[PDB]
């Protein structure tokens, strides 16, 4: 009804083809899909492993340990953004 | 191809105007990340760590009129525990927070394209006015911080093994 | 064709070095070949290393290791070392400086792998380090292959080497010294 505000920088990512757009990754646009594969699988495997090191919980943990968890659900992202990558030919 | 390492692409974001280029990013951190935020992050950590190490080396050396009482043999990370507790830490952080308000400043005119990265106009005593001498002085100051910042964790932690600090153990 | 019996695969290329045609499964059409060879070289160079090891280990001891590993140990001497670093001994931290440095390496050479898959310029295995020039400069001979055929020897070497001393106290200049 009035023009609604975007931040400066805002750009177009609607998509209908196989894959959106490398703008959908934000500042991660220029990075490989080689790249992305391998940070998918190095950050799985290091938040999995620091994720099964503190499953017992106690008063005392790691904090280097819970940190290197939150690398699984990060891992997630990164093997999407592998995918993107990887049909946009990069 | 990259002048550092002959296997790896040449670094897009990375140009051979910029000062210290080697060609080095395998990774290929600066597509990542803007180019002139990083310029002027790596120019700070070497400054913050050409004082750390320098500071590393004159505590084993001389220590200053009645400091020795305060800190009782403690050396490196452990006089920051006891002067923590004495005043000499938060003055040091406040100051330095005062000048990092006006660093932010700098920060955000550095990201905008109109300033040049980690230059504050400060030259107290001339040193960079024939625009030759200027570029080598430069080159020099990023070689020298790369240097302090390897060598300042390299201390560092041969005193987290020992506690005998930088000079004390090379003689012992 | 190594074997007539078993047709060579046409996916592996003729004009690539090492080629004797020996893919009698034709396990090259299910993965990239680049890939494919990359991962060969990679394993012949590691292979090359834990053979050598074997035999030197042996003959030469470095000093004062000899508290801190049996006499005679191969993979022995693994455990022995990873034993005294859980303990807390300082001195015995070697595997994890070893698995530091060679894991740095690992991570600052993962793009060359991707980039040779989509077309670039260096070809599988060349990572331009020959210092000395006299190996590798000008022509060459045919140490190109010469690599290739002593890791092959190594792979098989090191299993060879590994697998007896699992059944036997015996090491490998040992064990080739008498045989029981
Ligand atoms: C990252 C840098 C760093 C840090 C965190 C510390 C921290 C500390 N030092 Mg060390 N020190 C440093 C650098 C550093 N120092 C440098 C560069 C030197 C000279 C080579 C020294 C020499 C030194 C001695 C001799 C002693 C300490 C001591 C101490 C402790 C008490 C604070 C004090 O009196 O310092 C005082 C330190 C100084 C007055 C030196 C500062 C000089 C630098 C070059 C500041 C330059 C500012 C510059 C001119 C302005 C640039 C402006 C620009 C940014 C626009 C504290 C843990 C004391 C201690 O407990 O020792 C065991 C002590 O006796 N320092
Ligand atoms: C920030 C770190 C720091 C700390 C904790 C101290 C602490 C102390 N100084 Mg000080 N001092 C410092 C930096 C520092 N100094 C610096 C940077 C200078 C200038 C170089 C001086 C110059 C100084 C003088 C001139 C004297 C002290 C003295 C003293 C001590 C008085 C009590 C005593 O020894 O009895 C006290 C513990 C007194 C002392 O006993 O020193 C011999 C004294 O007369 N100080
Ligand atoms: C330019 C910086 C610099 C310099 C000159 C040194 C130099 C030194 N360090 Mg420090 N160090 C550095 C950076 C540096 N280090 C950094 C960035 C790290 C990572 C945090 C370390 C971590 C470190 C540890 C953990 C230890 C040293 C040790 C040593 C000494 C023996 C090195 C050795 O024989 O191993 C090289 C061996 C090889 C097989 C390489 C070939 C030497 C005085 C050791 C020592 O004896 O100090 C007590 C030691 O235990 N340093
Ligand atoms: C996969 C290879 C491998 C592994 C896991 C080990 C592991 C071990 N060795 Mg063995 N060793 C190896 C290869 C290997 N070694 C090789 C290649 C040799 C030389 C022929 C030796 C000779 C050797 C001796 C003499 C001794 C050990 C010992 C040990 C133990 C302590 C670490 C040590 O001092 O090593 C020391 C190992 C070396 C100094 C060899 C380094 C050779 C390097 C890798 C060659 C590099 C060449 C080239 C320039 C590098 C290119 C870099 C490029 C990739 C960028 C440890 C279990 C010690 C022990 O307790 O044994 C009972 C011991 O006394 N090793
Ligand atoms: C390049 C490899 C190398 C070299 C040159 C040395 C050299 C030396 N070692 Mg050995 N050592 C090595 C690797 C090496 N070490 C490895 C890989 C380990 C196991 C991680 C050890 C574990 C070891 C122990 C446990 C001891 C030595 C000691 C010594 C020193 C006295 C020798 C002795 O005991 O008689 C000597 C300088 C002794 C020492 O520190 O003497 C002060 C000692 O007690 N060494
Ligand atoms: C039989 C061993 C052997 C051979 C013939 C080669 C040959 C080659 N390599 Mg490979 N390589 C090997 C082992 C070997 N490599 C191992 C073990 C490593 C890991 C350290 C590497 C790591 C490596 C890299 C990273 C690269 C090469 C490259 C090359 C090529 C050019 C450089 C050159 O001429 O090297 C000549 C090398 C030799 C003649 C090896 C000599 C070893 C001595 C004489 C004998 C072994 C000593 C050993 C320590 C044990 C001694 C006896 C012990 C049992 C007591 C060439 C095809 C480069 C390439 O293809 O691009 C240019 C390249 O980038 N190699
Ligand atoms: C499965 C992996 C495996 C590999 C890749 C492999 C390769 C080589 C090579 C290649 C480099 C040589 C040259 C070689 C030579 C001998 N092997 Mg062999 N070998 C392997 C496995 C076993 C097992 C399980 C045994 C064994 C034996 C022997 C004996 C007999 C000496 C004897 O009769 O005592 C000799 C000479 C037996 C032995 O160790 O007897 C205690 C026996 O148990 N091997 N072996
Ligand atoms: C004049 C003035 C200016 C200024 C300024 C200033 C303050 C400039 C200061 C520059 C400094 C402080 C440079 C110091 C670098 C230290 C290095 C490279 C360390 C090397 C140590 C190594 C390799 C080691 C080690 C060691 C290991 C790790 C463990 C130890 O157990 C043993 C050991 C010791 C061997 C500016 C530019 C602001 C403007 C204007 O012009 C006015
Ligand atoms: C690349 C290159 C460089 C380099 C380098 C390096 C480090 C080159 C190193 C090359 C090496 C280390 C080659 C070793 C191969 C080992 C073999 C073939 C062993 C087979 C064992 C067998 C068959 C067995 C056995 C048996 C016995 C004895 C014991 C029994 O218990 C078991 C069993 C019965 C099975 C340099 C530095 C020159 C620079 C240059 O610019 C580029
Ligand atoms: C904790 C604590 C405190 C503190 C503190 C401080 C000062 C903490 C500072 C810690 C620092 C600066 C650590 C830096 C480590 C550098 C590394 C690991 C790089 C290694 C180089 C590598 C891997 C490769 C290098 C390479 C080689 C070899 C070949 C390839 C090329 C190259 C890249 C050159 C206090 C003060 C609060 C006190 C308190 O009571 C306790
Ligand atoms: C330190 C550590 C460990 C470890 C470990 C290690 C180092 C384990 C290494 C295991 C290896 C290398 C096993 C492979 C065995 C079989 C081989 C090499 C057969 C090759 C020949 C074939 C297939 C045929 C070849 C052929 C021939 C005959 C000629 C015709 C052609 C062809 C058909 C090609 C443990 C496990 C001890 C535990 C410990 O806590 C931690």
């Amino acid at each position: 009804f009035s023009p609604v505000p975007s931040p400066e920088g805002t750009k177009e990512t609607y998509w209908e083809t196989k894959a959106p757009s490398s703008d959908v990754l934000g500042i991660g646009a220029g990075v490989s899909s080689g790249n992305f594969a391998a940070a998918s699988v190095f950050a799985a495997l290091v938040g999995g492993y620091c994720t099964g090191q503190v499953i017992p919980l106690t008063v005392e943990p790691n904090p280097l340990f819970l940190a290197g968890s939150f690398l699984l659900p990060y891992s997630w992202a990164l093997h999407v953004a592998a995918w993107i990558q990887k049909n946009n030919g990069k | 191809m990259s002048e550092s390492v002959p296997f790896l692409k040449k670094p897009e974001a990375l140009d051979s105007s910029m000062a210290g280029y080697a060609g080095f990013d395998p990774l290929g951190l600066s597509s990542i990340a803007d180019i002139k935020f990083l310029q002027e992050s790596e120019i700070k950590h070497c400054r913050i760590a050409m004082l750390a190490a320098a500071g590393s080396i004159a505590q084993d050396i001389f220590t200053f009129p009645g400091v020795s009482k305060v800190v009782g043999t403690a050396k490196m990370t452990g006089v920051h525990d006891v002067l923590v507790k004495q005043g000499a830490m938060g003055q040091i952080l406040l100051w330095t927070s005062f000048l990092e308000v006006f660093g932010t400043i700098a920060l955000l005119e550095t990201l905008d394209g109109k300033r040049a990265p980690g230059d504050f106009k400060f030259d107290p005593l001339g040193f960079s006015k024939n625009a030759e001498t200027a570029k080598r002085y430069q080159l020099s100051e990023i070689k020298n911080g790369r240097l302090a910042m390897l060598a300042t964790g390299g201390m560092v932690h041969g005193y987290f093994i020992t506690g005998k600090g930088p000079l004390e153990l090379l003689t012992n | 064709r190594a074997v007539p019996f078993a047709p060579a695969p046409d996916c592996l290329p003729e004009n690539i070095p090492g080629y004797m045609g020996f893919d009698p499964l034709g396990l090259s059409t299910l993965c990239n070949v680049e890939w494919l060879r990359e991962a060969e070289i990679k394993h012949c160079r590691v292979a090359m290393l834990a053979a050598a090891g074997s035999i030197a280990q042996d003959l030469y001891q470095f000093p004062g290791v000899e508290k801190i590993v049996g006499s005679a140990k191969m993979t022995g001497v693994h455990d022995k070392i990873l034993a005294a670093a859980s303990t807390g001994d300082y001195k015995a931290q070697a595997m994890s400086q070893i698995l530091f440095w060679t894991s740095f390496l690992e991570i600052v050479t993962l793009p060359a792998v991707f980039e040779t898959m989509n077309g670039g310029p260096r070809k599988p295995g060349v990572f331009f380090f020959d210092p000395l020039g006299l190996g590798k400069g000008d022509k060459m001979g045919e140490m190109e292959l010469k690599e290739i055929k002593n890791g092959r020897l190594a792979m098989i070497g090191v299993g060879g080497m590994v697998h007896h001393y699992l059944l036997t106290g015996k090491g490998p200049i040992q064990f080739l010294s008498g045989i029981p």
